[PDB]
RNA sequence: AUAUUGGCGAGAGACCGAUAGCGAACAGUACAGUGAUGGAAAGAUGAAAAGAACUUUGAAAAGAGAGUGAAAAAGUACGUGAAAUUGUUGAAAGGAAGGGCAUUUGAUCAGACAUGGUGUUUUGUGCCCUCUGCUCCUUGUGGGUAGGGGAUCUCGCAU
RNA sequence: GCCCUGGGCGCUCAAGCGUGUUACCUAUACUCUACCGUCAGGGUUGAUAUGAUGCCCUGACGAGUAGGCAGGCGUGGAGGUCAGUGACGAAGCCUAGACCGUAAGGUCGGGUCGAACGGCCUCUAGUGCAGAUCUUGGUGGUAGUAGCAGCGAAACCACACCAAGGGGCUUGGC
């Protein structure tokens, strides 16, 4: 439902390929602000992303890395979405990353394209 | 003559023959009583010839002798058949007197089926079919797809409503 | 040459960008000391949306339409050769619509024929649904007395919480236009004009160009003057057709496909 | 019946098959108990009343005693009791 | 009319036409003579062959008991005047809906059965 | 460049093909059979005066 | 009178169609070689640019709104967008998979705007009865078309 | 004569051995029937209640390398014909849709697409791909590995732990 939801998409960025899917898979479907938080933490290399494809620490256990890069990337466009649900003026709590998908971009290093979505949570029902 | 035609018309091309999946030759010719392109039944590849025609409600008994075909502008002759079944068949009947036998229960067949073909008479009676065919241009379908959508997305029909909701019960509980 | 032309576009718009964004970012950070230019460059700035840019009686209502005073009986049928999804709409049919009966098409009887016999049953309306495949295409609705009708096509018809038995409160939006207007005391003639707002059941119809959303929701009011609300089943969106005016005669504004080339007037 | 064939359909030869009545088991015999293997009244007792000529038996529980009434039967779904 | 007996009801498929990719489901006979297939070993593929042969009487007729007649016009449909029982007008995908309604009116006043009726139409 | 193009014919064979396809000319079923609409001639062969 | 793959200027092809046709439809250009020499890849937006005004997140990539446009499922990476390959949702199944014979279960698709035919009984009509006409050939076991009078009428149609 | 000395699971008045008498399972083997085609014969009109190049009856036959003969499917182009199809949508493409044929393939149902293409008798050939350590172009495992928090390949690529019988199908197990 586009009432319900926002988007926001980043095209021919010149992250790898392998770790953006790995960071995107490991951030699919958590809350926006929990999202952000992990996001933050992972920075500050206090909890690492899954490699559960392309690929042993305690920090796993949640083989795990910490892609910097990537993950830079990945929250600047969690922050754009977050400013097009703003504008589309949604409820930032209740949003919720529902779709993130990787695209590999044309051809030297791999680009690929992210483009993720959030959705408003249905809550607040009664007779 | 019609050998040296029937011939020609079977082996060399004959322009109104179709060609069926199963492999049976078809004929549209208007004046042949079957729509199949054999011997004895193309009025091109024979000298004799008798069929069924009609233009208005009348049904008519087209049929042709060698005295015409010199002459193709009178090639078929026609009588009104009597549309009363019982009588047009006696008709049919009495006007191919000494015909060859597969000619008569052509025609005859023709006639009765053209006759019955009536149906469309009784459709018609029976009319108000309100289902009213209708043809959806590729074009027009993609104007209401895409366009219905972005209304949809413009609408906000929950912030309409929420609003409305408010304004409601300010002053109406 | 291709590669000419795409290398330089390809520059240009990199450049563009960079100076849009540049532009832009100095316009936030001088604005953040002026406020007031901000105001004066959003007011000299506008969005020019389409909904901006839209190209410009008791005595009828009570005749062409039901009232309180009597409550409106609406005849429910299907066209001939129905099929399982014309029964399932005419559930939810049921379900939302006051006082419907039932009735199995005839295969013969004249619309005449069907409406001198509810006539002689007191109908109040009739509705038919039509089918051509699995589905629904669209839906009619005629009022008995003088004969005002009005036909709809039917799309996007798709099945979460399940409706209480009380009536849902009508709501309508975007019928300032006289046609409009129209269709929106169809709608409030045809559904329960008896609010029992208790429950929080509440229908809406909102029209946005020239697409009718039908949706049902409970909606729950909290202290910061808002009200949330979820979706109670059924998607709905219907278009207006053919405006008879008639039973089937003398037809005011039936819709043609050479229109809608203006993009507006959204009829 | 008078409408001339508008399509010649070809006609169907002329069958040697004679109509015979049903050889019926000799187990079957009039007033003979009989039970029934399938039907609303499965595994119900009936007694046998008369041949019907229409391959059927007509027969009776009856009525008044298991509530079974008067009804065509195949005897090939009843056993024949001694 | 006789029963449609159909001898293989299951496509043909070309040897390895599902285990790579660059061979087309298309029958192809096995030309290698160290090819299974070409000997017909067991639990291979079913060749092709003079034996399923379909019958005369019910070749080319579809399971509604007609044969299909591709109608390009009302022209062609009035070919099958005679022949209504026999055979069925097929309308071609190639039809502008405009002549569809047209030809499929005149389909019913003769009788004629449609295999695709209602093609490209709208009610 | 010297592939055949031209493909020699016997003059005979030549003259009796134009006198065959001369004579197919006069039965009007034949003319038929070839497309042609001539079934309002009034006459076949069609003979018109020379002022034409 | 004879030759003519160079030059200028013309008329044509059962010729080829951007991996074809001259190597070059946008090139003897870029490019490699001290050098003689070799030598490519690349056509199409959209009727027209009407080429996304304007708001909004980003040092920068480009995004989200918004609109232009027949279509943006045509946005200068633009006439159309399949495979090999890659990521997401769903179903299934788990030191392998692939195909054939027969079938269960799961999912899913078709599945007659067929609504008739026959004999009987009222009523209104016509090409039906009767009177009076016109018109095409040839001449014929015809065709076409008019003006007065009724329901002897089922000769057809509609009830 | 037998008993020790010289396929697995399994069995001992055997489920082992020799002989004797009956019940049964099957192969494409044989009888009949249902259908496709080849051959051989025959019927056919003062014209056929479907193309004498048509509609039929009878009997047998049907493996196959090289090779020979016959009947057809599909494509580029051309002569002819459909007073053909088509912005109310031609071609192409997609399609866990259907129909037709023994098949080359044709046809129709639904989505993108936009402007040309096809039913049939002939002529014409730069006419049909599964490989040629095949050419152009494109993309995967190798591999986020060797290597130089980040950047980042190359070779290779029909396919993936063992006991016995048999080069990596039979019977079983880490």
């Amino acid at each position: 439902n586009p009432a319900k939801s926002a988007s926001a998409r980043g095209s021919y960025l010149r992250v790898s390929f392998k770790n953006t899917r790995e960071t995107a898979q490991a951030i699919n479907g958590w809350e926006l602000t929990k999202a952000q938080k992990y996001l933050e933490q992972v920075l500050d290399h206090q909890r690492a992303i899954p490699f559960r494809r392309f690929n042993r620490t305690a920090q796993g256990k949640e083989k795990a890395r910490w892609p910097a890069k990537s993950v830079k990337f990945v929250q600047g466009l969690l922050q754009n979405a977050a400013a097009n649900a703003e504008a589309k003026g949604l409820d930032a709590t209740k949003l919720y990353v529902s779709h993130i998908q990787v695209n590999q971009a044309p051809k030297e290093s791999s680009p690929s394209h992210i483009e993720l979505v959030v959705t408003e949570k249905e809550e607040a029902v009664a007779k | 003559s019609d050998e040296i035609v029937w011939q020609v018309i079977n082996q060399s091309f004959c322009s109104h023959r179709i060609k069926a999946p199963n492999g049976q030759n078809f004929c549209r010719n208007e004046y042949n009583v079957t729509g199949l392109c054999t011997r004895q039944s193309c009025p091109l590849a024979n000298s004799k010839y008798a069929t069924v025609k009609c233009d208005n409600g009348k049904l008519y008994l087209y049929m042709k002798t060698p005295e015409r075909a010199h002459t193709p502008a009178k090639l078929w002759e026609r009588i009104k058949l009597s549309k009363n079944y019982t009588k047009a068949l006696q008709q049919i009947d009495e006007h191919l007197l000494h015909w060859s036998k597969f000619f008569r229960h052509k025609c005859k067949q023709r006639f009765t089926k053209l006759t019955q073909v009536m149906i469309t008479e009784r459709r018609l009676a029976l009319r108000e079919e309100e289902r009213h065919y209708v043809g959806v241009a590729p074009k027009v379908k993609r104007r209401e797809q895409n366009r219905e959508r972005k209304a949809l997305v413009a609408a906000k029909i929950e912030k309409a409503i929420e609003k409305e909701l408010m304004d409601r019960l300010k002053s109406g509980a | 040459n291709k590669l000419k032309r795409q290398e330089i576009f390809a520059d240009i718009k990199h450049e563009k960008n960079k100076e849009r964004h540049t532009m832009r970012r100095k316009r936030a950070k001088e604005e953040r000391e002026n406020p007031e230019l901000r105001e004066q460059r959003l007011k000299e700035n506008v969005t020019q949306t389409i909904e901006n840019t839209r190209v410009y009686e008791d005595d009828l209502m009570r005749y062409f339409n039901s009232n309180s005073n009597e409550p409106p009986k609406i005849f429910l049928t299907t066209n001939v050769n129905a099929k399982k999804s014309a029964y399932e709409f005419a559930n939810i049919l049921i379900e939302i619509l006051p006082n419907v009966t039932f009735v199995k098409r005839k295969f013969g009887y004249k619309l005449k024929e069907i409406s001198d016999i509810c006539i002689k049953r007191n109908f109040t309306d009739i509705v038919i649904i039509n089918e051509d495949k699995k589905k629904v295409t669209g839906l009619t609705f005629i009022h008995l007395p003088e004969g005002p009708t009005f036909y709809f096509k039917l799309s996007s018809f798709v099945e979460h919480g399940r409706p209480t038995s009380h009536i849902p409160e009508l709501i309508l939006n975007n019928f300032q236009t006289r046609l409009g207007q129209t269709v929106g005391r169809l709608f409030q003639s045809i559904l329960p004009q008896n609010p029992d707002i208790e429950g929080r059941q509440v229908i809406t119809l909102h029209n946005q160009r020239d697409y009718i959303f039908f949706r049902r929701h409970r909606y729950v009011f909290k202290d910061n003057e808002r009200v949330g609300l979820q979706e109670l089943g059924p998607q709905f969106t219907l278009k207006l057709k053919r405006l008879q005016r008639g039973i089937k005669e003398e037809t005011e504004w039936e819709h043609k496909p050479e229109m809608d080339k203006e993009k507006k007037k959204f009829y | 019946p008078k409408w001339y064939p508008s399509e010649d359909v070809a006609a169907l030869k002329k069958t040697r098959k004679a109509a015979r009545p049903q050889k019926l088991r000799a187990s079957l015999v009039p007033g003979t108990v009989l039970i029934l293997l399938a039907g609303r009244f499965r595994g119900k007792r009936v007694v046998y009343l008369k041949h019907l000529e229409d391959n059927t038996l007509l027969i009776s529980g009856p009525f008044k005693v298991n509530g079974v009434p008067l009804r065509r039967v195949n005897a090939r779904y009843v056993i024949a009791t001694s | 009319h006789p029963k449609i007996v159909k001898k293989h009801t299951k496509k043909f498929k070309r040897h390895h036409s599902d285990r790579y990719h660059r061979v087309a489901e298309n029958w192809r006979k096995q030309k290698g003579i160290d090819s299974v297939v070409r000997r017909r070993f067991r639990g291979n593929i079913s060749q092709p062959k003079i034996g399923y042969g379909s019958n005369k009487k019910t070749k080319f007729l579809s399971p509604s008991g007609h044969k299909t007649f591709l109608v390009a016009n009302v022209k062609d449909l009035e070919t099958l005047t005679m022949h209504t029982k026999t055979y069925a007008a097929e309308i071609a995908h190639n039809i502008s809906a405009k002549n569809r309604v047209v030809i499929l009116a005149r389909a019913k006043a003769l009788g004629i059965k449609v295999t695709n009726p209602k093609g490209r139409l709208a009610l | 460049t010297w592939r055949k193009w031209n493909v020699k014919v016997n003059h005979n064979e030549k003259r009796y093909a134009t006198a065959s396809a001369i004579a197919a000319t006069a039965v009007a079923s034949l003319v038929l059979a070839r497309g042609h609409r001539v079934e309002k001639i009034p006459e076949i062969p069609l003979v018109v005066s020379t002022d034409l």
